[PDB]
RNA sequence: UAGCUAGUAGGUGGGGUAACGGCUCACCUAGGCGACGAUCCCUAGCUGGUCUGAGAGGAUGACCAGCCACACUGGAACUGA
RNA sequence: CCCGCAGAAGAAGCACCGGCUAACUCCGUGCCAGCAGCCGCGGUAAUACGGAGGGUGCAAGCGUUAAUCGGAAUUACUGGGCGUAAAGCGCACGCAGGCGGUUUGUUAAGUCAGAUGUGAAAUCCCCGGGCUCAACCUGGGAACUGCAUCUGAUACUGGCAA
């Protein structure tokens, strides 16, 4: 349950006097498979260094998320930059269907029966995140009584 | 009765050639909003009796003219 | 304008709440109250009050639980432009079950839970959670 | 409609044994297995979630000897059926007669078990069934036809069948060469190295 | 007039008739007034193969209705009471 | 925006112009070869591409591509044309079914003979 | 395409049809329809359903069944339930 | 449908392998010949042209074309936008229309409720049954989200009154 996996790696150029100087960007996601998910970014001239430096950032920066069994309690909508995502509990038939790149954060996060889809731009760096928050903002299926009661 | 219609007049200036409005209300079948939708009806009113702006009760009968298949039963109010 | 006052209520909550504001007041109406009622009975507002007579003055006490406010979201649904009327089998349940839906019926402003039991339906004023 | 091609070449690409030469020896070698399905066999298949998603359902196919069209319906049926799509696919695939013929020993390899079926040397509850696809249900009673019995093949077939993990959901003879499919196999029997939700995923998008 | 007939809803070589009450002038497999049984001539000697709401049939015949020749049989063949 | 607004003038769907007046959506169409040119392509590329201008069974006069390495096709040749533009050759929006009517299969092709219309060479 | 309408809209009476009826006629009234889109123009048989879509929708109306219309084109009637 | 007879005997092709995309090398060619769904390949080491060996995918089919919907939240009712990306009429008044503060009464059209009728059969779906399996055939439910009539409910909307 270490369980990590990268979503996307990408070249990017910097351009100076002597020429273009390229780099790489890794975008990873780690989770315990039981709550607690996090993503990190981190970039570096070589690829290994990049994916590497990324897991590390995803070690920290790892929030956790009030599941409700293998699934979500209620349906939720997340939205960062131009990414706008939606996912549903979906009383598992089998489920876990969703655009790879949030399959990733859903998978390692423990949910086992989501159906989701991403609207807006499908820029990973922003849907992962749009969903992390999406799961984050999602509130306690019991400790909403907590909220109310009094 | 078998059903009744309501509706205001709109035209009485014609020899029992009275025409009656029938304002219903209805959910737009695509955009949800409710809209006004009128139904003018050429109705028979023997001895021309109601006037424009009289609310009235109406009932479906057999044909009396290419255009008339209804006749009045009651009036309800006047001067608008 | 003042044309929809219920959205104005919904929003005075919504706003003051995000302003961490203790109370909040507004011109009252029969309607307004019957709702605040439900808000209270279901524990979203702290307690209301109508300090008026000729120029009535509905006044509400907002609650804050942890650090948050108790009202994570308050939207209008029906509105004078476009009125919504769901039957009963069609009554909408918010946040799965958590949170509520304020609905007016042939017998008073209730909650979707309540209305569902009542066995009836009506104009679904707004959603709260 | 039957693959027909160098059976072993498949297992080497899919990276495991799919018991297609099944026959005698085991844990291949005396074959070549692994590091050259082709000519650039050495090369490391670093591959898309698509690649691995594909190759898995491919692997399962190269086993039961099914072609895309049927397999596609098998999946389409699974889904229709209540209860886990990915498991259900595995149910259907097992209930296959050809399968419940090698899974009873009567045949060396599923490929051969099938050859029997097509040659009407098998019967269900009495009656000669000669189509591989024949779904077998619980309580059924598949048995070699008296005509052509304890014939060459079916001997060693019944034989090294015992050298197999040997099932549970079905009760075989060896004298009668009859055998009772007792229950629809559970997820837990069979499997281990086969990944449904992948191939379910393949047919999901 | 109104007849009760077979209406071969079957399948090439493996027939299967909807017995129906209809307007005798319409197509055999067309417009009818109501269904009132069926008759599977390949039934096989297992269980079923000639259900036949006798109470309706008798109703229409009291209304005037006439009856086929192969329906005729089926009736005096479902014996009638047992 | 407004519901009111949408109500008066509802939303409408942009209609799609086909890119291939193979008139009434036809898998292909017949034609007689008006003239059998060859021109050269657009900015990046550089070549002598073989084409022909065809008068169609339905009277559209349209230019089409003659795929392959070499082709015995001339004026008055009766050919068959299919959807298939050639981006390189602006305004060339159809291809010519090698091996149909008067058109020939490509000589000596071994690969992808179904395309380019060649018979299974007597093995 | 912004106006359209003289049997036009209604009344009375005769005639008429298996029947109600401007169906028709004579006379009287001056009506009737129309931006909730008439008139004009373009296109088209309608349905059950069919394909697709998570749905909402979109697209569609072979094969089956229902209704309608047509029978070389235009027009007419006779017979007959 | 059953029984015998002979001999593996009469029975495998099509597209693809630069990326998207499952599958890589050699030879030829040299901005030519040519490819191409989109990006783009070809000017001497071309995994993109053409042939060859190998491989991947389908299989009595395989490819290409044409065609609807899908992915397209890209006409956004569900479900979008207009400062600088497409988009606020140069500004104002104002008919129709849309929307309208607050109390009470009344009305009961909208809205809501139950009852009843109707919503053909086939189809679709659910559980079975019959053809060696299946396609196919078939029993029975379910569904037809609709319409209409009656009776009720009065909070909201509309009508009336003050
Ligand atoms: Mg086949
Ligand atoms: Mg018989
Ligand atoms: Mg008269
Ligand atoms: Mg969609
Ligand atoms: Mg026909
Ligand atoms: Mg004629
Ligand atoms: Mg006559
Ligand atoms: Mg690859
Ligand atoms: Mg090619
Ligand atoms: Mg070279
Ligand atoms: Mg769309
Ligand atoms: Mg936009
Ligand atoms: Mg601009
Ligand atoms: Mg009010
Ligand atoms: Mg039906
Ligand atoms: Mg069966
Ligand atoms: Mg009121």
């Amino acid at each position: 349950e270490l369980q990590e996996k990268l979503i996307a790696v990408n070249r990017v150029s910097k351009t100076v006097k002597g020429g273009r100087i390229f780099s790489f960007t890794a975008l990873t996601v780690v989770g315990d498979g039981n709550g607690r998910v996090g993503f990190g970014y981190g970039k570096a001239r070589e690829v290994p260094a990049a994916i590497q430096k990324a897991m590390e950032k995803a070690r920290r920066n790892m929030i956790n998320v009030a599941l409700n069994n293998g699934t979500l309690q209620h349906p939720v909508k997340g939205v960062h930059t131009g990414s706008r995502v939606f996912m549903q509990p979906a009383s598992e038939g089998t489920g876990i269907i969703a655009g790879g790149a949030m399959r990733a954060v859903l998978e390692v996060a423990g949910v086992h029966n989501v159906l989701a889809k991403a609207y807006g731009s499908t820029n990973p760096i922003n849907v992962v995140r749009a969903t992390i928050d999406g799961l984050e903002n999602m509130n306690s299926p019991e400790m909403v009584a907590a909220k109310r009661g009094k | 009765k078998i059903r009744t219609l309501q509706g205001r007049v709109v035209s009485d200036k014609m020899e029992k050639s009275i025409v009656v409005a029938i304002e219903r209300f209805v959910k737009h079948p695509i955009y949800g909003k409710f809209i006004k939708r009128t139904t003018k009806l050429h109705v028979h009113d023997e001895n021309n009796e109601c006037g424009i702006g009289d609310v009235v009760e109406i009932r479906e009968c057999r044909p009396l003219s290419k255009t008339k298949s209804w006749t009045l039963v009651r009036v309800v109010e006047k001067a608008v | 304008s003042m044309q929809d006052p219920i959205a104005d209520m919904l929003t005075r909550i919504r706003n003051g709440q995000a302003a961490n504001k203790a109370a909040v007041t507004m011109p009252s109406s029969k309607l307004k109250v019957a709702i605040a009622n439900v808000l209270k009975e279901e524990g979203f507002i702290e307690d209301f009050k109508v300090e008026g007579d000729t120029k009535p003055e509905l006044e509400l006490t907002l609650k804050y639980f942890q650090g948050k406010a108790v009202v994570e979201s308050i939207q209008r649904v029906s509105r004078p432009g476009l009125r919504i009327y769901k039957r009963k089998d069609e009554l909408p349940k918010v946040m799965a079950g958590l949170g509520i839906a304020v609905v007016s019926t042939s017998k008073g402003v209730m909650t979707d839970r309540a209305a569902r039991q009542a066995g009836l339906g009506g104009e679904i004023i707004c959603y709260v959670a | 409609a039957r693959y027909l091609g160098p059976k072993l070449k498949l297992s080497r690409r899919e990276g495991t044994d799919l018991f297609l030469k099944s026959g005698v020896r085991a844990i291949d070698t005396k074959c070549k297995i692994e590091q050259a399905p082709g000519q650039h066999g050495a090369r490391k298949p670093r591959l898309s979630d698509y690649g691995v998603q594909l190759r898995e359902k491919q692997k399962v196919r190269r086993i039961y000897g099914v072609l895309e069209r049927q397999f596609r319906n098998y999946y389409k049926e699974a889904a229709r059926l209540k209860g886990n799509t990915g498991e259900n696919l595995l149910a259907l695939l097992e209930g296959r007669l050809d399968n419940v013929v090698y899974r009873m020993g009567f045949g060396a390899t599923r490929a051969e078990a099938r050859q029997l079926v097509s040659h009407k040397a098998i019967m269900v509850n009495g009656r000669v069934v000669n189509i591989a696809s024949y779904q077998v249900s619980p309580n059924d009673v598949v048995s070699i036809r008296e005509k052509a019995k304890k014939q060459s093949r079916v001997k060693a077939a019944l034989e090294l069948a015992e050298q197999r993990e040997k099932p549970t959901w079905l009760e075989v003879d060896a004298g009668k060469m009859e055998g009772t499919f007792k229950r629809k196999p559970e997820r837990s029997d069979l499997s281990a190295d086969i990944n449904e939700h992948l191939i379910v995923e393949l047919y999901s998008k | 007039m109104v007849t009760i007939r077979l209406a071969r809803h079957g399948a090439k070589k493996r027939p299967f008739y909807q017995v129906v009450v209809a307007d005798s002038r319409n197509a055999r497999n067309g417009r009818f007034i109501e269904r009132v049984g069926f008759f599977n001539p390949i039934a096989s000697e297992k269980e079923e193969g000639t259900r036949l709401d006798l109470d309706r049939i008798a109703h229409w015949v009291g209304q005037g209705a006439t009856i086929s020749d192969r329906v005729a049989a089926l009736i005096k063949e479902v014996n009638k009471a047992a | 925006a407004t519901v009111n607004q949408l109500v008066r003038k509802p939303r409408a769907r942009k209609v799609a112009k086909s890119n291939v007046p193979a008139l009434e959506a036809c898998p292909q169409k017949r034609g007689v070869c008006t003239r059998v040119y060859t021109t050269t392509p657009k900015k990046p590329n550089s070549a002598l591409r073989k084409v022909c201008r065809v008068r169609l069974t339905n009277g559209f006069e349209v230019t089409s591509y003659i795929g392959g390495e070499g082709h015995n096709l001339q004026e008055h040749s009766v050919i068959l044309i299919r959807g298939g533009r050639v981006k390189d050759l602006p305004g060339v929006r159809y291809h010519t079914v090698r091996g149909a009517l008067d058109c020939s299969g490509v000589k000596d092709r071994k690969q992808a003979r179904s395309k380019y219309g060649v018979k299974r060479p007597k093995a």
